[PDB]
């Protein structure tokens, strides 16, 4: 016989990667931090090293377990969304007669849609393919190409808009939206880069992990959407 | 709620005029703090202190059977002090019901 | 079990690349003496050899014919020992629920060491109480203390080593007659011929028994670039 | 699981005793030391060792330094009330160390005389 | 082994080294005197003094010591 | 009234006393106390009674201080708290004499409502 | 791989031997200082995989 | 009685404090050369190298205790076989006096009861 | 498989530990003071924390 | 009815002995499954299709032994030897002759007791329901003496509650007669003291 789990006795990534966070604290060049960070992410890596490596452990419940926690920390990015929209909505009756300039409601809400929604369908189709157990190339660039229009769309937004963040609560509430959105976008970008074919299929936390999250991060768009442009 | 066990009359009836319940001692002794000896070394007084726990003490009643050191929760279940892998073999928690099947039963 | 992973690969067949190549010897190994991967190829080979020479089986008995398939014939003994293995393997992820203990029949607390964690919950209905946790060590009748249920540990021991599947077989299972590699090449010759190899396992089998490398196209089979 | 972690494995056997050169057994450090002073005191409690046995549980003297003999052997009742107010008059012997001949004017008489004067301007 | 079955055996087993104990209770008294350095430090920077008299920012009478 | 109406298997003691035992007692000394009310060295069994013979379910009862000093021991019998006395042997004698037990219990409340309300008013 | 989907490795192909693959006692002294730090960097293949295939999309938006 | 005094004579007065004497004297942070004491220092402690330096959880000392047949050493039971029966007989734990040191006498009764529940 | 003796005979005769002495309330204000400056493990870990 | 209907693990076969579905990078060779039916005919085509094994004759007189020997497994063997034996045949055979394991216990050793102490087992059982009976009933006393001494509480509760009610009737009383006869209260009293 064998004992129901085999247990993990000692683990160093912990020390070095909370060290890695203090160096943030104490930095004296942002220099530091920029290469900081890329410690953080080498660090996260194998500790994602040691989910893949258990799989050696064969435990119906591991698949269970990750599962649940992506949940909850699903739940935990609704919740900081929900904050923000808590934000905005609290200063509700200061908008809209102070002489600033908002949003137009034709031309960035529609693209942006279309836009977001042919990412879920290209991720949609990488679901269906994960389920008959095939692959297609191009569907990743059909993402990175998606992701390239995102990024170019709203960095030219900002940068040609008339207002700033010190205008108004408006303003910043807007600005603050938008960027939180993007740093979601962008940590797909994170998640999807190392999309790939695994022969080990159904078990692979992976594959329903990158659905549920730019599921997400379209879903929480539109109420961006209503709420801002329209 | 619970009220204890449920009794029949008839169980009550005892075989002989003279039984009366049984005056069995089940404090387990009189102890203190584990003492060591100074001539054992760290394997010795691990032994020492695994042959000293409470929850390895029982009491024999007058048939043979011995009612054993019980707790509400399994936490006075593990050595004491707490042993780095205390679970080994899966506790087993026994529920009870009324059904059968014949398979388990030869006539 | 609802507990066990998917089947591997390896849960239906073995990769002929894992036979032995010293076939001479494997199948003069006694059965004590064969490890895991050893045993398996005796078994396979043997019992192919046998189950493809159809005009022998009507003559073969089921006792000779379950020993050359490496089937272990089953007593009350083994029956006992292989039973109280899947009933421990079935507790490692399923709840335990049985009839209520007593002196003639105790509850079965199954373990491998000298001592078990168990909790009793009572009887059904309104004789079910709050759980009560003791531990069960081997040799004594426990007697719950608060509805008189009866415990007793069962130890799957056997000199020196704790019951399993292969320390039943060896305990009981007999070698037979050693296998002849006559019966090999034989069996080898009516299936494989002129190129044709219906009978692969044999063929490398006989390959080894020749050496390494003789048959036709046994020196490519065995050329690998990394 | 074969080959897997075994559910059991029993302990190997100690190592080797030790004896020094003219047969003593060797000792190793403990730290259980047997504290000198004159108190013999010998306190026992039945505790609780399930929910259907108990334990007479010892507190023997020579285990505790002369501090706790001394106190642990005396009355409760007895101890308890001295050691209230011990601690709190030192405890304000303590605080009042730091204010030693400290004579703020505005709790000198004259102050104290023109605050009823204020009081009673203001009917307070 | 027999050595390794109780997390922290020599703890456990009282054949610990003591240092271990007096590195806590050092740890410990750093931790406090965060308090109370900094609060001498402040007092003399803003002041001058490590510490107050006591009703020293009040009106006192001419014979108070 | 347990032994009285509810349940008739456990041992019934006689009343020695309505009363606590005043005794003074010495730490590390142990005591056996008298649990059926019929033993003349009271508090404590005196090697004649029922609990000295194991009489009809009478068995000696074990105590020990823990420090010296003097310490209340029960007459009635039945003290939740026996041999140490808590107020049982009052309540055990209203139950035989419940007439009396109003007019004790009347005066402690008036002196309670009296001085409570005198102070507080 | 060695899950479900696959197997263990036949032993006429296996080139780690746990065996000298583990026991790690001294081993700086058998690889030396110049072994050690190539040993520090291979370790960190799995990292490296990552940036190959994370780096480019950034260069494309800076 | 004073249950101390029956066991005075296992406890002896000590002589160093905390069990040590100072390291010149004699050093208990080496690890011990007696044979079979490898892991252990001198004083009996656990060496750094038996648990940290050279921990077998880190691919030190590589040793897998499982055989071919899938088997560790396992105790039997202490096995009878009386009245045409095959019983076994349990390990009793020892005298509580010689674990902890009281004199296993003059306990005071505990009856066994049910547990106290609300009824009706 | 390795062969080992019940007992082992050691070659010195010093009883160097065993229990601990009893102590005082501050008997830790001198001892631990003892141990950093006349320890060699004591003073050798402090003064290769400070110096690197 | 799991997975969607993908087994696991199923059989591909190839028409090219050499080759290998990693190393080639050709597009004109079609697998095929266990039975042998070209990837390019989809399943719910296939599927309807009858796939029967079939033996090489010299095993007829083998499978006719199995049926007489066991004239349950008759219907069974007849299939195969017909050729009428499907994969499902096949399963329902597998299935219908697995047997579950036994466990004897006259075969486990018993805890040791004496021949005496056997003999005591009625009357521990009988000690047995005693404290059940004795505990049931002490379960009703004990409920009834302390819910009832509960009350207790409530009435000594209410009795120092009352006390703080009739404080509080009495500053009500006196509140309402301060600014009426009060010599405390006065008017035409606090002048300004204007700014130091
Ligand atoms: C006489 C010729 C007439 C030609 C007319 C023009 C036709 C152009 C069609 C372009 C379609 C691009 C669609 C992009 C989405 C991704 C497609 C995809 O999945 O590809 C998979 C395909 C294969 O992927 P796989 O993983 O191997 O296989 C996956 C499947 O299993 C198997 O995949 P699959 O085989 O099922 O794929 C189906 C299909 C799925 O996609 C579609 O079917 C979408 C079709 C959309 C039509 C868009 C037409 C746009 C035209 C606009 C013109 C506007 C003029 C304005 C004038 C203004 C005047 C003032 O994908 C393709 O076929 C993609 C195009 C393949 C070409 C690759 C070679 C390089 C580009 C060659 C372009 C040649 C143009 C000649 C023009 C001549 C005119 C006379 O990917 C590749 O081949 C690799 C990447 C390259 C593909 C994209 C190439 C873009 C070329 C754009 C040309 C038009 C530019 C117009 C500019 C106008 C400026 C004003
Ligand atoms: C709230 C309070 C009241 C609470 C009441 C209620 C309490 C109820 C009970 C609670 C119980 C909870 C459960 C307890 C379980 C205990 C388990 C246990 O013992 O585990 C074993 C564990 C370790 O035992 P082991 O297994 O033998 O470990 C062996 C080692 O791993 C290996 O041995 P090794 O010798 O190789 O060790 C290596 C050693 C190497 O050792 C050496 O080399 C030592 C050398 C000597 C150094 C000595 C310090 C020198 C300091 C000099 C200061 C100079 C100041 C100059 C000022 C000048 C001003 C002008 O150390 C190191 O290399 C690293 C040391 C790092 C940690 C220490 C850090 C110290 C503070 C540093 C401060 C830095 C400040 C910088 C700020 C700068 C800001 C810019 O025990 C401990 O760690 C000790 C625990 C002690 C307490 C046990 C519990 C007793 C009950 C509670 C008592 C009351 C405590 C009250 C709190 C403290 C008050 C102060
Ligand atoms: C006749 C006497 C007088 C009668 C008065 C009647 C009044 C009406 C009540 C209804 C009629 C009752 C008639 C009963 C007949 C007998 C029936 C029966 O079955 O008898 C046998 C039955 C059982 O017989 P058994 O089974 O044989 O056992 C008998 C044993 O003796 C065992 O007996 P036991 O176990 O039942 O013992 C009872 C004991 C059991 O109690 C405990 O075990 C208590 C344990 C926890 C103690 C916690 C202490 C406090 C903690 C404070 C936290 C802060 C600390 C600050 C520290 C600062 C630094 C030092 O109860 C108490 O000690 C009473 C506690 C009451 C609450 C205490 C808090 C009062 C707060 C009031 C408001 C404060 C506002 C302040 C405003 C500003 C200043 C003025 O016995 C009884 O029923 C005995 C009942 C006697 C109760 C008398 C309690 C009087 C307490 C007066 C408090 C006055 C407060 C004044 C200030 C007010 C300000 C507003
Ligand atoms: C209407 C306009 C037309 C012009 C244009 O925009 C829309 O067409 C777009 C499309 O073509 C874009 C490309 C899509 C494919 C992208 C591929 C990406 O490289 C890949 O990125 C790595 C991480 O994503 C890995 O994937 C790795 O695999 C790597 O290769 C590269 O970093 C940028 C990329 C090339 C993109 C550059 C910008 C583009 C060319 C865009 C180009 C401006
Ligand atoms: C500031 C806001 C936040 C951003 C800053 C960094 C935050 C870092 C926090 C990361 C938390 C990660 C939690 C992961 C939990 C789920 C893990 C999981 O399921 O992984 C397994 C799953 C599937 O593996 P299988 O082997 O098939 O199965 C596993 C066993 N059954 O694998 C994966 O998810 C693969 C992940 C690959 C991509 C990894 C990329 C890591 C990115 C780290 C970002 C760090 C950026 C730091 C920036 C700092 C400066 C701003
Ligand atoms: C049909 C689809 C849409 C359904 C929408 C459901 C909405 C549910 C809202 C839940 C929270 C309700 C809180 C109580 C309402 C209070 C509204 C209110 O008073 O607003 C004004 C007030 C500010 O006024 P004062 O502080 O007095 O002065 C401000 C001066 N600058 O604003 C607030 O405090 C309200 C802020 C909270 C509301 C916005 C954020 C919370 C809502 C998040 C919704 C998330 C998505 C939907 C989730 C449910 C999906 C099924
Ligand atoms: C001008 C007037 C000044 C008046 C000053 C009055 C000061 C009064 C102080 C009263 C408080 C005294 C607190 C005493 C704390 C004792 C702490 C203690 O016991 O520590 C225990 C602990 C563990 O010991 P054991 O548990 O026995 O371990 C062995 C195995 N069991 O002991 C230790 O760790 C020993 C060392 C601890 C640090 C103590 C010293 C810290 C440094 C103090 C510096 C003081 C500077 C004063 C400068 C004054 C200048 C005018
Ligand atoms: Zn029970
Ligand atoms: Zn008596
Ligand atoms: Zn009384």
């Amino acid at each position: 016989f064998e004992l129901n789990i085999n247990i993990i006795n000692y683990n160093y990534l912990g020390i070095i990667i909370t060290v890695i966070i203090s160096i943030y604290i104490y930095n004296n060049s942002n220099i530091i931090s920029v290469y900081n960070s890329n410690l953080l992410l080498i660090n996260i890596n194998i500790w994602m090293k040691y989910n893949i490596l258990d799989m050696l452990n064969l435990n119906v419940l591991d698949y269970k377990i990750l599962l649940w926690i992506v949940v909850i920390i699903i739940s935990n990015e609704i919740l900081l969304f929900v904050s923000f929209y808590w934000i905005y909505y609290h200063n509700y009756i200061n908008y809209y007669h102070v002489n600033i300039l908002i949003l137009n409601s034709y031309n960035i809400v529609y693209n942006n849609i279309i836009l977001l929604t042919l990412l879920s369908t290209i991720v949609n189709i990488k679901f269906y393919n994960y389920i008959l157990s095939y692959y297609k190339y191009i569907l990743s660039y059909l993402i990175y190409y998606n992701n390239y229009m995102f990024n170019n769309k709203i960095i030219l937004e900002y940068k040609n808009n008339s207002n700033y963040t010190n205008d108004s609560v408006y303003m910043t509430s807007y600005f603050y939206i938008i960027l939180l959105h993007y740093i979601h976008i962008y940590d797909s970008i994170i998640l999807i880069v190392v999309y790939n074919y695994v022969n080990y299929k159904n078990i692979n936390n992976y594959y329903i992990n990158i659905n549920i999250y730019y599921h997400l991060i379209e879903v929480l768009y539109i109420v961006i959407s209503i709420l801002l442009y329209l | 709620i619970y009220e204890g066990q449920t009794v029949q009359e008839s169980e009550l009836i005892p075989q002989e005029d003279d039984w009366v319940i049984e005056e069995t001692n089940f404090c387990l002794g009189r102890n203190c703090y584990v003492r060591f000896r100074e001539e054992d070394d760290l394997a010795r007084r691990a032994l020492h202190q695994m042959d000293s726990q409470l929850n390895k003490m029982h009491t024999r009643l007058r048939d043979g059977t011995v009612i054993p050191y019980m707790s509400f929760h399994p936490d006075e279940m593990v050595d004491r002090p707490a042993p780095i892998h205390t679970f080994s073999e899966k506790p087993l928690l026994k529920w009870t019901w009324d059904e059968t099947y014949e398979e388990a039963y030869d006539d | 079990y609802r507990h066990w992973h998917r089947m591997s690969e390896d849960d239906w067949a073995l990769p002929l690349d894992s036979m032995p190549e010293d076939v001479k010897t494997l199948m003069a190994t006694p059965q004590t003496e064969r490890g895991f991967v050893e045993d398996y190829w005796y078994n396979r080979i043997r019992g192919e050899a046998t189950l493809l020479d159809p005009e022998a089986l009507p003559s073969k008995s089921y006792i000779a014919l379950a020993r050359d398939m490496g089937l272990q014939i089953v007593d009350e003994p083994s029956s006992h020992m292989m039973g109280l293995i899947e009933l421990y393997e079935y507790l490692r992820g399923a709840s335990f629920v049985g009839p209520f203990g007593t002196i003639e029949n105790p509850v079965l607390v199954p373990a491998v060491g000298q001592e078990r964690v168990v909790a009793c919950t009572g009887g059904v209905g309104d004789e079910e109480h709050f759980t009560l946790w003791f531990r069960c060590r081997e040799g004594f009748m426990y007697r719950c203390g608060e509805c008189d249920q009866i415990f007793m540990l069962v130890r799957l021991y056997y000199e020196d080593r704790y019951w399993t599947q292969t320390l039943v077989r060896d305990t009981f299972m007999s070698d037979g007659d050693m296998f002849d590699l006559k019966t090999l090449e034989r069996v080898h010759k009516m299936w494989n011929k002129d190129e044709m190899v219906r009978w692969e396992v044999g063929y490398w089998a006989q390959d080894y028994v020749l050496g390494k490398g003789v048959l036709p196209g046994m020196v490519e089979e065995h050329t690998r670039v990394n | 699981r074969i080959g897997g972690p075994p559910v059991f494995m029993q302990f190997p056997p100690p190592p080797p005793k030790e004896y020094l050169a003219d047969g003593t057994p060797k000792t190793y450090p403990l730290h259980q030391p047997v504290f000198d002073h004159g108190y013999t005191w010998e306190h026992w409690y039945m505790t609780n060792a399930g929910v259907f046995h108990t334990v007479y549980y010892g507190e023997f003297a020579k285990d505790f330094p002369w501090r706790w003999g001394f106190v642990a052997e005396k009355p409760f009742w007895v101890g308890a009330p001295i050691l209230v107010l011990g601690v709190l008059c030192l405890g304000h012997i303590i605080q009042t160390m730091g204010q030693i001949g400290v004579r703020p004017k505005r709790y000198t008489p004259e102050w104290v005389e023109a605050t009823k004067e204020r009081e009673r301007a203001e009917n307070t | 082994n027999l050595e390794d079955h109780f997390d922290l055996a020599e703890y456990m087993m009282k054949m610990h080294n003591p240092m271990s104990e007096y590195l806590y209770w050092i740890a410990g008294f750093v931790s406090g005197l965060h308090g109370i350095l900094p609060l001498l430090h402040s007092n003399y920077y803003f002041s001058g003094m490590f510490l107050p008299r006591d009703n020293d920012n009040t009106q006192l009478c001419d014979d108070s010591w | 009234t347990w032994t009285e109406i509810w349940w008739e298997h456990d041992p019934t003691p006689k009343v020695a006393q309505y009363r606590p035992y005043v005794c003074t007692v010495e730490s590390g000394k142990v005591y056996w106390w008298c649990a059926c009310g019929e033993s003349k060295t009271q508090p404590w069994v005196d090697g004649h009674c029922k609990c000295s013979k194991r009489e009809g379910g009478f068995r000696p009862r074990r105590w020990e201080p823990e420090h010296d000093g003097v310490r209340l021991f029960c007459g009635c019998k039945s003290c939740f708290s026996s041999p140490t006395w808590n107020g049982g042997c009052f309540t055990k004698w209203m139950q035989s004499n419940p007439a009396g037990g109003m007019l004790y219990c009347f005066a402690a409340a008036f002196g309670f409502g009296t001085l409570t309300v005198y102070r507080k008013f | 791989w060695p899950l479900w989907c696959g197997g263990g490795v036949p032993d006429k192909f296996i080139k780690i031997d746990p065996d000298v693959h583990f026991n790690l006692q001294g081993y700086r002294e058998r690889i030396g200082w110049y072994g050690f730090f190539t040993a520090f960097l291979q370790a960190n293949y799995h990292a490296f995989v990552y940036f190959v295939r994370f780096i480019p999309i950034n260069i494309a938006i800076f | 009685k004073s249950y101390y005094d029956d066991f005075k004579d296992r406890l002896k007065p000590g002589k160093y404090t905390q069990g040590r004497c100072p390291q010149s004297e004699g050093d208990y942070r080496q690890e011990s050369k007696t044979i079979g004491r490898e892991h252990l220092n001198d004083d009996g402690t656990r060496s750094k190298r038996y648990t940290v330096k050279e921990a077998d959880a880190l691919g030190y000392h590589y040793h897998p205790p499982i055989d071919k047949k899938g088997q560790v050493y396992v105790k039997g039971p202490n096995t009878v076989i009386e009245r045409g029966q095959t019983w076994i007989k349990g390990y009793e734990l020892p005298s509580m006096e010689y674990t902890y040191g009281p004199k296993q006498e003059d306990i005071p009764f505990y009856p066994r009861v049910k547990l106290n529940v609300w009824g009706n | 498989g390795r062969e080992l003796p019940e007992y082992v005979v050691l070659p010195h005769n010093q009883q160097r530990y065993g229990r601990d002495k009893s102590y005082s309330y501050f008997t830790c204000l001198w001892h631990f003071p003892k141990m950093v400056f006349t320890e060699k493990w004591c003073y050798t870990n402090i003064m290769w924390f400070v110096f690197w | 009815a799991y997975n969607g209907g993908y087994p696991f693990h199923y059989v591909v076969q190839y028409d090219d002995p050499n080759y290998d579905c990693e190393a080639d990078f050709e597009f004109e060779e079609i697998p095929r499954d266990e039975f042998g039916v070209p990837a390019h005919i989809p399943p719910e085509l296939s599927t309807q299709i009858r796939h029967t094994y079939y033996v090489p004759p010299q095993y007829y007189p083998f499978l006719k032994k199995l049926g007489e020997d066991t004239p349950e497994l008759k219907p069974y063997t007849d299939k195969l030897i017909m050729g009428d034996m499907t994969y499902d045949d096949y399963e329902e055979m597998f299935y219908k002759f697995a047997k579950p394991l036994k466990i004897y216990r006259s075969r486990l050793p018993l805890p040791y007791r004496t021949d005496e102490e056997i003999s005591q087992e009625k009357y521990v059982n009988w000690c047995g329901r005693w404290y059940s009976y004795r505990q049931r009933l002490q379960g009703d006393y004990y409920s009834r003496h302390y819910f009832r001494d509960w009350l207790i509480g409530v009435m000594l509760g209410m009795y120092l509650g009352n006390l703080c009610v009739q404080q509080h009737r009495q500053y009500r009383v006196d509140m309402k007669l301060f600014y009426l006869e009060a010599p405390e209260h006065k008017i035409n009293w606090v002048k300004p003291r204007g700014d130091l």
